[PDB]
C-alpha cells in the first residue's frame, strides 16, 4: 500500500515502515499536514526529512505519499509576493495561483547551448560599472565580512534594474526577519516590488528548508528562462546554507571531511551555481545572472568555503571591512577584484574612457603606502596622489540612489581629462551633482546620443558643455 | 496516561519510558516517589521530552539530580510544555527555571496564569517596519551609538568598569520615562548585584515588576540551557496579553550560548565544528528570533547583551555576533579619567534614522565628533614624543576644543544619586544633538574644562562655570 | 642538468635561484630590522634581486582578451641572455617598473624610454 | 612513508581499531621487525654484515610527525636534508647541526678521525 506509520521522530528526522512503492525523492506528508522528502530508501524503513515543524508528529502515525517529485510551483502571478522556499505564501494576500509547477533536480545546460556574453548589467554603483563590469550570464562572487553594506550593493542593483527586462528574484535565507521585512518594504517605496520576487527562509525555520530555499529560487528563475526572460538571481548568503546542511549531514550520521563540513559541499555549491548561464541564439537567448553571498571571518580569503566559491564563480568582489569604516561607501579593493568576463558586456564608451581609470587607482593604491611611508616628494608624484584622491572622491555612491549609466560615462570623462585639477577634494562632491543637473536640463543631446550609439559622441561640443558648466559652478 | 522507567544514564538521563500513548517532543513529565522502605528515597523530578525511539520509549531530559531513580517506578505526563507562571502575580521575585521562587517571601497560588515556554516566533505577518530610535537618556549612547529598538545590543565591558551602574540607570529611565518592564536572567558567578537592584529599583518599585530567573553554574545541563528560554517567556507575555506601550528589557542573550557550551555536553550526539552541537546556529536562533517587534502592541524586546567569550574567531561568538545590531565598549583606561559612563565612540549600524529619515544634522554631529577624537589621540601620541607647546595655532585650538569635548561626555546618573548625592538628569536625544553641534561651534571655548562634568545640558555647563565664579 | 641544458644555461639558473633566496631571507631581516641597517652588498643583492623577479613576468596570448596587451614568444637564448645581462648589472640604471609584464630586454628598453629615462 | 600507507591502507580495509593517525597499532611492531635484522655478525658467525640506508618523506620539514619520530627512535643515526641549504647553493644540503650519528668515533680511519675533530 501507500500508508505507513512512523516508528522514530528526531530533530527533522523520520522513520517509517511500509511504503513499498515509495522512489527516492519523493514528497510524502504526514496525517499532521507537513510534508517530507524521503531521501533513502532501506530493506524494510524509508528514511524521511520532514520540512516543516516536527514537534506534533508521533510514533504511530500514519505518513502518505504524494505521487511526485520535489516540486516548486512557478508562474507570473508569483511576482511581487513574498513565499517560503517551498512554494506555500508567508505574507497574506490569498492564495497564490500559479500556472505550472518545476522540479529542482533539473539538468543544468550544457555545453553548445551557451554563447560568450554580449549584453551588460547595470548594477548604477560608479566602482562597479567603471572599474569591476558585470555582463547578464556572468555569476560573479560577492565576498566581504559584516558590516561592509553587500546587502546595500545587492539593493541598488536590483532597484536600478528598473528600465531593462530583468525578472529578479531575491532570496534570504536564514537572515532576521526584521531585516526581511524592513528590505520588502524599501522596495515598495522605490516601486520595485512590480517586477522582483522575495522568497526566504529564515534562522527559526528547519534545516531542510533553509538548504532548500536557494536551490527553489533557481528553480522560480528557470521557468522564466525558458520563456526568453532574462533573470536575476541574489543569494543572501551561501555559507550559512553550508552551516544547514552540516546540521542535515551530521544529523544524519555521515562522517565530516577539512574543517568539519563534509565532502558532498562542492557537489552542493556547484550544483546550484551552474544551472546560471547565458543561452545561446539557438535556445531562445534567455540569461540568468547570480550574484552570491560568503561571509569570511576577519577577512581572510584563505578557508575552506571562500575558495571552494572562488572555484565555482567567473569573478569576485572583495569589500575592505576598515575601508568601509573609514567612511567610504560601498568599500571595495582594487587589486583583489577582477571580472573574467568584464570588457565584453560594458558598452563602448565606458571601455573607451573607463579603462584608464583602473590602473590609476591601483597605482594610487600602492603611491599610497609609500607617500605614508614618505615625508618629501617631488610635483609628479604630488600631482599623481591629488589625482588619485579626487577619484576616490568620485567613487563615492549615494544609498539607494543609483546613477544611468550616461552620467557615469560623462563624470569620468570629466574626471580622466583633468578639468577637476582646480576644484578642491570637498567640493568634487557637490560638483558631481551640480554638473548632473547642469547636463539634464541643458545637455540633452550629448545624453541622446550616448544613450542611442553607445559611444562617446564629438568631443568638442562635449567640452564646450562641461565648460560652460565649469563656467557656472561657484568654488566655495 | 502513566509509563514506568526502564533506563537511567545520568546527566542526559535517557529514561527509557514505556507508555500507550506517548507525549509529544519538548512535552513535559513528572515523577513523584516515596521512600517505601529503608532503602529506596523520595524523589520529585521533572523532565522534557526530546526524543523518540523504536517501540514506546521517549528519551528525556531531567532538570535536576536523578540520584534515587528505580526502575519501574510510575511516570505521569502533564500534557504541555514546562509551564512558567507567568503574569501580575509573578511580577516581583526571583525564580528558578521551572517556576518556583527561590526565595521563600511567598509561594504563588495555583490558579495564576502558566504559559508554555516553547513558541514559534512571530510570523512575518505581525512584523512592523522599523526605522525609529529608542531613546537612553544617556548622552554618549544617544550621540554616538544610537539603539534601534527591537534589536539585540552588545556591551564589551569587563566586569567592575560600570556595567551594573551602567544597566541600572537603563533599567530605571525605561521604567521611569517610559512604560517598559525589565527582565534579568543571569548564569555566571555570584549574583552580589541583587542587593545593588534591591536598593534603587525598590525605592523605584521596579522590583516588583522585574521577574529575575536564576539558574546558574551549579545546575544541571538543562535548567541551565531552559533558563534563558523561561526569561524570555516572561516578555512574551507582557507583550502578547498585556499589549501595553511597554517597550520591555531582557537583559541576557550569549549566556545562552555560554550555556550552550554546556549544550554540547548535553546533547551526547554526533560532534560537529569544535566539539559543538551540529544544531549550534538554529539553537541560537529560535532564542534570537523570537525577540521582535509587532503590530500586536507597542512592545519591543530590546536587549542589551553581554559577551564573556570576547573572541573574534570561535564558531560560537562569531555565530551570536552575526545576529547583533549594536555594539558598545567599556574600557578601564576611560573609567580611569572619571568620565561616566566609561564608552568610547564604537558604534555600530543605528542609521535607520540618521542619515536614512532625515537624521542629517545627527549624523553630521557624529561624523565630527569620531573625526575630533581620533584626531586628538594622533595629536596626544605627538604630545608625548617631542612636546605640545611646538604645535601650531590652529593645531593647539583643535587640542583645546577636544578637551572640552572629551570632558562633556561624562552624565550625572539617576543610580548614582544613592553615593554621589546628584539628583540625576535625562536628556532628550534632540536636545543631545542640539546642545553638543554649539560646543563643535566653539560657543564655549573660553569656558573652563572643566565645567564640563557631569552635568546634563549646556546651560548647565554654563551655570556652572558662573558659579566657579568667572 | 648541465649536459642536458648546457653549462651556460645551467650556471645562470642556479644563480638566480641563489639570489633569489637571499632575498628570501633578506626580507625577514628587514622587516625585523628596519632596510637600513643591511651592508653595502646587501644593497646590491637586493637592488639585483627586485628586478630579477619582476623580469620574470611575461606578457601572455590569452591575456590579451582580459587586459589588452599584444604577447609575446621568447626564445630561451633571449632568456639566458637577458638573465646573464641582468645578473652582470649591465642594467644598473633602469628603474624596477620597467621590467614587469615584458617579453622581451628589448622590450624592457622601450618600456624605460616610454617612462622618460 | 609509502610502507606505512600501504599497511594503513590494508588495515584499514580489515577493519582492525584505527590509533594516532588511523595508523593500526602494529606500526612500530611491523617497523622494528624489518630494522632489527640489521646487524654486524660477530667474528665467529662469519663477520658479514648487513647495514640499511631507509629514506623517509616528510612534508615542510616537520619531521617530528609520527612516523619521523617512530623511524627516528629505531635508528642509530639521521641526516637531516633541507630545502633551504639546497636552495642556498650548499649541496648536498646536510644540516650538521642537526644530524646525529653514535658510531662517530668508532666508525673512521685514524686520520679522518685526528682532522675531522678538528674540523
Ligand atoms: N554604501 C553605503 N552607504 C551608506 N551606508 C551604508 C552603505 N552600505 C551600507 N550602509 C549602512 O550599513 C548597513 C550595513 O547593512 P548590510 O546588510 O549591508 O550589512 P553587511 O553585514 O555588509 O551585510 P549582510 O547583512 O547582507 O551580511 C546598512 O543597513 C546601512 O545602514
Ligand atoms: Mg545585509
Amino acid at each position: 500500500s501507500d500508508v505507513g506509520t512512523v516508528i522514530q521522530v528526531g530533530d527533522g528526522i523520520a522513520r517509517a515502515h511500509g511504503l513499498d512503492n515509495v522512489m527516492s525523492g519523493e514528497l510524502v506528508e504526514f496525517a499532521n499536514g507537513v510534508m517530507g522528502m524521503a531521501l533513502n530508501l532501506e530493506e524494510n524503513n524509508v528514511g524521511i526529512v520532514i520540512l516543516g515543524p516536527y514537534t506534533g508528529i508521533k510514533e504511530g502515525d500514519e505518513v502518505r505519499r504524494t505521487g511526485r517529485i520535489m516540486e516548486v510551483p512557478v508562474g507570473e502571478a508569483l511576482i511581487g509576493r513574498v513565499v517560503n522556499p517551498l512554494g506555500q505564501p508567508v505574507d497574506g494576500l490569498g492564495p497564490v495561483e500559479t500556472t505550472e509547477t518545476r522540479p529542482i533536480e533539473s539538468r543544468a545546460p550544457g555545453v553548445m547551448d551557451r554563447r560568450s556574453v554580449h549584453e551588460p548589467l547595470q548594477t548604477g554603483i560608479k566602482a562597479i560599472d567603471a572599474l569591476v563590469p558585470i555582463g547578464r550570464g556572468q555569476r560573479e562572487l560577492i565576498i566581504g565580512d559584516r558590516q561592509t553594506g553587500k546587502t546595500s550593493v545587492a539593493i541598488d542593483t536590483i532597484i536600478n534594474q528598473k528600465d531593462q527586462n530583468m525578472i529578479s528574484i531575491y532570496v534570504a535565507i536564514g537572515q532576521k526577519e526584521s531585516t526581511v521585512r524592513t528590505v520588502v518594504e524599501t522596495l515598495r517605496k522605490h516601486g520595485a516590488l512590480d517586477y522582483t520576487i522575495v522568497v526566504t527562509a529564515s534562522a527559526s525555520q528547519p534545516a531542510p528548508l533553509l538548504f532548500l530555499a536557494p536551490y527553489a529560487g533557481v528553480a522560480m528563475g528557470e521557468y522564466f528562462m525558458y520563456k526568453g526572460k532574462h533573470v536575476l538571481v541574489v543569494y543572501d548568503d551561501l555559507s550559512k546554507q553550508a552551516a544547514a546542511y552540516r546540521e542535515l549531514s551530521l544529523l544524519l550520521r555521515r562522517p565530516p571531511g577539512r574543517e568539519a563540513y563534509p565532502g558532498d559541499i562542492f557537489y552542493l555549491h556547484s550544483r546550484l551555481l551552474e544551472r546560471a548561464a547565458k543561452l545561446s541564439d539557438a535556445k531562445g537567448g534567455g540569461s540568468l545572472t547570480a550574484l552570491p553571498f560568503v561571509e569570511t571571518q576577519a577577512g581572510d580569503i584563505s578557508a575552506y568555503i571562500p575558495t571552494n566559491v572562488i572555484s565555482i564563480t567567473d569573478g569576485q568582489i572583495f569589500l575592505q571591512s576598515d575601508l568601509f569604516f573609514s567612511g567610504v561607501r560601498p568599500a571595495i579593493n582594487a587589486g583583489l577584484s577582477v571580472s573574467r568576463v568584464g570588457g565584453a558586456a560594458q558598452i563602448k564608451a565606458m571601455k573607451k574612457v573607463a579603462g584608464t581609470l583602473r590602473l590609476d587607482l591601483a597605482a594610487y593604491r600602492e603611491l599610497e603606502a609609500f607617500a605614508q611611508f614618505g615625508s618629501d616628494l617631488d610635483k609628479a608624484t604630488q600631482a599623481k596622489l591629488a589625482r588619485g584622491a579626487r577619484t576616490v572622491e568620485v567613487l563615492k555612491q549615494d544609498l539607494h540612489q543609483p546613477i544611468p549609466v550616461e552620467k557615469q560615462v560623462l563624470i569620468i570623462y570629466a574626471l580622466t581629462r583633468g578639468f577637476l585639477d582646480d576644484i578642491p577634494v570637498e567640493d568634487v562632491r557637490r560638483f558631481e551633482k551640480e554638473f548632473y543637473l547642469f547636463l539634464d536640463q541643458n545637455g540633452q543631446h550629448l545624453l541622446e546620443h550616448i544613450r542611442t550609439t553607445k559611444d562617446l559622441p564629438n568631443e568638442d561640443d562635449l567640452n564646450k558643455a562641461i565648460e560652460a558648466f565649469k563656467k557656472t559652478f561657484v568654488v566655495s | 496516561t502513566r509509563g514506568r522507567v526502564i533506563q537511567v544514564m545520568g546527566p542526559v538521563v535517557d529514561v527509557k519510558f514505556e507508555n500507550g500513548h506517548l507525549p509529544a517532543i519538548y512535552n513535559a513529565l513528572k515523577i513523584q516517589h516515596k521512600a517505601r522502605n529503608e532503602n529506596e528515597v523520595d524523589i520529585d523530578l521533572t523532565l522534557e521530552v526530546a526524543l523518540h525511539l523504536g517501540d514506546d520509549t521517549v528519551r528525556t531530559i531531567a532538570m535536576a539530580s536523578t540520584d534515587g531513580l528505580i526502575r519501574g517506578m510510575e511516570v505521569i505526563d502533564t500534557g504541555a510544555p514546562i509551564s512558567v507562571p507567568v503574569g501580575e502575580v509573578t511580577l516581583g521575585r526571583v525564580f528558578n527555571v521551572l517556576g518556583e521562587p527561590i526565595d521563600l517571601e511567598g509561594d504563588i497560588p495555583a490558579d495564576a496564569r502558566r504559559d508554555p515556554i516553547h513558541r514559534p516566533a512571530p510570523k512575518f505577518e505581525e512584523l512592523a517596519t522599523e526605522v525609529e530610535i529608542l531613546e537612553t537618556g544617556i548622552k554618549v549612547v544617544d550621540l554616538l551609538a544610537p539603539y534601534i529598538k527591537g534589536g539585540k545590543i552588545g556591551l564589551f565591558g569587563g566586569a567592575g568598569v560600570g556595567k551594573t551602574v551602567l544597566i541600572q540607570e537603563l533599567i530605571h529611565n525605561i521604567a521611569q520615562e517610559h512604560g517598559g518592564i525589565s527582565v534579568f536572567a543571569g548564569v555566571g558567578e555570584r549574583t552580589r548585584e541583587g542587593n545593588d537592584l534591591y536598593h534603587e529599583m525598590k525605592d523605584s518599585g521596579v522590583i516588583s515588576k522585574t521577574a529575575m530567573v536564576f539558574g546558574q553554574m551549579n545546575e544541571p545541563p538543562g535548567a541551565r540551557m531552559r533558563v534563558a528560554l523561561t526569561g524570555l517567556t516572561m516578555a512574551e507575555y507582557f507583550r502578547d496579553e498585556q499589549g501595553q506601550d511597554v517597550l520591555l528589557f531582557i537583559d541576557n542573550i550569549f549566556r545562552f550560548t555560554q550555556a550552550g557550551s554546556e549544550v554540547s555536553a548535553l546533547l551526547g550526539r554526533m560532534p560537529s565544528a569544535v566539539g559543538y552541537q551540529p544544531t549550534l546556529a538554529t539553537e541560537m536562533g529560535q532564542l534570537q528570533e523570537r525577540i521582535t517587534s509587532t503590530a500586536k502592541g507597542s512592545i519591543t524586546s530590546i536587549q542589551a547583551i553581554y559577551v564573556p567569550a570576547d573572541d573574534y574567531t570561535d564558531p560560537a561568538p562569531a555565530t551570536t555576533f552575526s545576529h547583533l545590531d549594536a555594539t558598545t565598549n567599556l574600557e578601564r583606561k576611560l573609567a580611569e579619567m572619571g568620565i561616566y559612563p566609561a564608552v568610547d565612540p564604537l558604534a555600530s549600524t543605528s542609521r535607520a534614522l540618521a542619515p536614512e529619515i532625515v537624521g542629517e544634522e545627527h549624523y553630521q554631529v557624529a561624523r565630527k565628533v569620531q573625526q575630533t577624537l581620533q584626531r586628538y589621540k594622533e595629536l596626544q601620541d605627538i604630545i608625548a614624543i617631542l612636546g605640545m607647546d611646538e604645535l601650531s595655532d590652529e593645531d593647539k585650538l583643535v587640542v583645546h576644543r577636544a578637551r572640552r569635548i572629551q570632558f562633556f561626555l561624562s552624565q550625572n546618573f539617576h543610580v548614582a544619586e544613592q553615593f554621589t548625592g546628584q539628583p540625576g538628569s535625562y536628556v532628550p536625544v534632540k536636545e543631545t544633538v542640539r546642545g553638543f553641534k554649539e560646543i563643535l561651534e566653539g560657543k564655549y571655548d573660553h569656558l573652563p574644562e572643566d565645567a564640563f562634568r557631569l552635568v546634563g545640558r549646556i546651560e548647565e555647563v554654563v551655570e556652572k562655570a558662573k558659579a566657579m565664579g568667572v
